[PDB]
């Protein structure tokens, strides 16, 4: 796939997968264990 | 293509295909050695349960309606799952 | 299904049909037909044997019309092996092809003209073959005969050039064989395939059998590194009543926005804080009725 | 800010931070850090030292600091002679402190360049409308008792547990949760910030809580519609993040500090729904009766209606009796809380070490 190009012949395959790739900390409210939520994310 | 697609059900392989022509629409399965044929009727059918992507199980859970009626379709494609 | 899809697969089966035999042919048109098998798989639609599919497995994977997975699966019994899976990389396919092709017909081209080079001269005691340029180096006292270095024979002439016309003719009857072949990448050069790999032939796939040992779903793993629409329908009767609620919804908003009484108003005169229509309708009928007479094992759940 | 506003480049900016203490290598750039560690007389780190002597070698063009109040302290005024900066800009919201020292910010940073019409802002809908107001809690007979025969700092805690500043403070945060407000309640009393919020079920916020457990309360605050009320101690006030608020309850305060007291309105001043017509913020400075609570909230309020805000007192709120659960209703409660309120107050030879 990158010697087709050396002879003029277009290839439809691209250069393969050889060449060239790639805390819980404490709690103080503890009057509301469970009554707030997780928040990850916005 | 998006309504035909490899699966396996109840440990067994098959194809999936979708009968969206006909009123009301079937979710046929049939073996692949011909030795049954199964067909799922979509009236009587009340929720879908399906396994996230992370999963690495991959399965597909059909539920009925009236003891509910269920049915276990097993992918081997998550694009087939998408689909 | 895809039209360049169609060409590849006709391509595929072209090359295999003409150069290769019936064997490979089943081989290539099992995979072309149900995308990716198994060894299972293949011996169970085939009737082959495991050494019997050996020299096409190998020939296909050396010559890359098959690629193999190494992919081994979790099966309930707990009894799995390391299975392969056998299916097919079209652009790495069709670059191996027309590199085959290109090689032979330049390889033939070199014959040719290593044909058209003349006669030259073989010692037939000796076997050996002597050029023309070496000829005229080991040329009698007489000038009339080539003697042999070794044997010490008199040079016959060998058939560089009499065959000339004859490879030539071969390659004429290699060149019209192989046109539907340089069609085939005529079309596919001027089109675009998309790099398929293990993952995009299982889209596709067909399996073969029922209890199929070879689990297809792919197990992905860490540290190698080598929406809906619905709709209301209303007879525009109810939407009344809609509006009705959205103005409630309004009252509601109001309601919310509403101003405290201790800030409206002063508090320091109030005390301190501290602890028959029917039988009608039925007339009007009758009267219409005598008008007419006139007239006449649980997982993962979502929720999808 | 300047990494989103304005075209400045990353490799531009740079932070002094115990953190942060690498500098932008370019000719021209921007720091950013704090008063207290370009201030700071005590024996600081090396690398510490060499961006300090990195900053003072350089001549600044321009040096902005922001809550300028806090430079006429004492060596927090000698970060205009340690920084050799041509043009000194200083932004805040609060120019005023308890001393006389507010006076010689035109010695420090120059004259004062605009004063921004507070009213102007909120009718033109830059800011939030708020409703200040000044709830009058009458103190108990037994708690008013134990308050005249006891020194300040005792006092102090005496007035501000008092049960019926427990009532009204329930009782607002009742009425406006039920009108859907962001409430935040403020208190500098530690103590009786976490009794309060213990009384009340809702999450308290203050110094020694935990950073992760403080963005966690506030993400609910944010977010979930059962979070409408955080108790805020002393934590709140200084320039800290927090979720947009359209009520606010002053528990307790810190003496007549009117810079304490503009900076805890200003955090309901910028609230989202300043584009709703209609829309109002509330102020509420729960204050005890015939007390000292009465000349420090004038004196810390004297700073807003300067601003041009009316203080509305609130001698009666609408719904007390009517209320299900009041805090410390019962006398016998009440006794329990006096009686809580008043008991508040050679390598070989290394094994040995
Ligand atoms: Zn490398
Ligand atoms: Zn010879």
């Amino acid at each position: 796939p990158r010697k087709l190009q050396d002879l003029g012949l277009k290839p439809a395959s691209v250069d393969p997968a050889t060449i060239k790739r790639q805390r819980k900390g404490k709690i103080t409210n503890t009057h509301m264990t469970g009554i707030l939520k997780d928040y990850s994310h916005r | 293509m998006s309504h035909s697609g490899a699966a396996i059900f109840e440990k067994v392989s098959g194809i999936i295909a979708i009968n969206e022509d006909v009123s009301p629409a079937e979710l046929t399965w049939r073996s692949t050695d011909g030795d049954k044929v199964h067909t799922v009727v979509l009236s009587t059918i009340d929720k879908l349960q399906a396994t996230p992507a992370s999963s690495e199980k991959m399965m597909l859970r059909l539920i009925g309606k009236v003891k509910p009626q269920r049915h276990m379709f097993s992918f081997n494609n998550r694009t087939v799952m998408d689909n | 299904d895809r039209p360049i899809d169609d060409i590849v697969k006709n391509l595929l089966k072209f090359v295999v049909r003409g150069f290769y035999g019936g064997s490979f042919v089943l081989v290539l048109d099992a995979i072309l037909f149900h995308s990716v098998l198994a060894e299972d798989d293949l011996k169970q639609l085939l009737s082959i044997n495991k050494t019997e599919l050996g020299p096409l497995i190998a020939r296909l994977r050396s010559d890359r019309l098959i690629s193999i997975h190494k992919q081994r699966e979790y099966p309930p019994n707990s009894k799995s092996v390391e299975r392969v899976y056998y299916y097919v990389k079209y652009p790495h396919a069709i670059d191996a092809i027309k590199w085959k092709v290109h090689q032979v017909v330049q390889r033939l081209k070199d014959d040719l003209d290593k044909n058209s080079e003349p006669n030259g001269y073989m010692c037939p005691i000796c076997l050996t073959k002597y050029t023309q340029l070496e000829a005229v180096q080991l040329l009698n006292f007489d000038r009339t005969e080539f003697l042999c270095s070794l044997c010490d024979e008199p040079l016959v002439e060998d058939d560089s050039g009499k065959k000339n016309k004859e490879k030539q003719d071969k390659l004429n009857r290699l060149m019209d064989q192989i046109q539907p072949i340089i069609d085939s990448l005529k079309k596919i050069d001027d089109s675009r395939i998309e790099e398929n790999t293990f993952e995009i032939a299982l889209a596709r796939l067909i399996p073969p059998q029922n209890q199929s040992h070879a689990a297809y779903t792919y197990n992905p793993k860490k540290g190698s590194t080598m929406a809906t629409l619905h709709i209301n329908i209303t007879t525009a009767s109810d939407e009344v009543a809609q509006r009705e609620l959205q103005e409630r919804q309004a009252e509601e908003k109001r309601k919310q926005n509403a101003v405290p009484e201790w800030h409206k108003q002063s508090t320091i005169g109030k005390t301190a804080l501290g602890r028959e229509e029917r039988e009608n309708e039925k007339t009007l009928n009758d009267y219409y009725a005598a008008l007419a007479k006139k007239q006449a094992l649980e997982d993962e759940f979502e929720d999808v | 800010q300047f990494l989103q506003w304005c075209t400045l480049q990353p490799e531009n900016c740079a932070v002094f931070t115990s953190d942060n203490k690498e500098m932008f290598q370019t000719e021209s750039g921007l720091v950013v850090s704090t008063y207290s560690m370009v201030a700071n007389t005590r024996n600081r780190s090396h690398d510490s030292q060499k961006v300090m002597d990195f900053l003072t070698g350089r001549e600044w063009g321009f040096i902005i600091l922001d809550e300028v109040h806090v430079v006429p302290a004492a060596m927090f005024r000698r970060v205009v002679s340690t920084i050799a900066a041509h043009a000194k800009l200083g932004l805040t919201a609060t120019l005023v402190r308890e001393d006389d020292k507010i006076g010689d910010l035109n010695f420090l940073i120059g004259p004062k360049l605009y004063e921004a019409n507070w009213m102007e802002l909120s009718q033109k809908g830059h800011i939030a409308n708020v409703q200040c107001a000044e709830v009058w809690c009458p103190m108990t007979a037994e708690f008013y008792q134990e308050y005249l025969r006891e020194t300040a700092r005792k006092r102090m805690l005496l007035y501000i547990m008092n049960p019926t500043k427990f009532q009204a403070c329930q009782f607002l945060i009742q009425y406006h949760e039920r009108r859907g407000d962001k409430i935040i309640v403020f208190s500098d009393n530690v103590y009786a910030l976490q009794e309060y919020a213990l009384k009340m079920g809702k999450p308290f916020i203050y110094g020694s809580t935990p950073q992760q457990e403080r963005m966690n309360i506030l993400q609910n605050f944010q977010y979930n519609d059962q979070i409408n009320t955080i108790f805020l101690s002393k934590v709140g006030d200084t320039s800290i993040d927090l979720p947009e608020a359209t009520c606010l309850i002053q528990i307790s305060s810190h003496y007549g500090s009117r810079r304490q007291e503009a900076q805890r309105l200003g955090r309901i001043l910028r609230a989202k729904r300043r584009n709703d017509e209609g829309f109002n913020a509330f102020f509420y400075s729960l204050v005890s009766k015939d007390t000292q609570e009465m000349y420090y909230s004038t004196k810390r309020q004297a700073f807003l209606v300067d601003q041009g805000y009316a203080f509305k007192v609130i001698t009666h709120l609408h719904g007390m009796e009517n209320i299900p659960n009041l805090a410390y209703a019962s006398p016998r409660e009440r006794r329990e809380l006096l009686q809580e309120v008043l008991l508040k107050n050679h390598p070989l030879i290394r094994k040995m070490y």
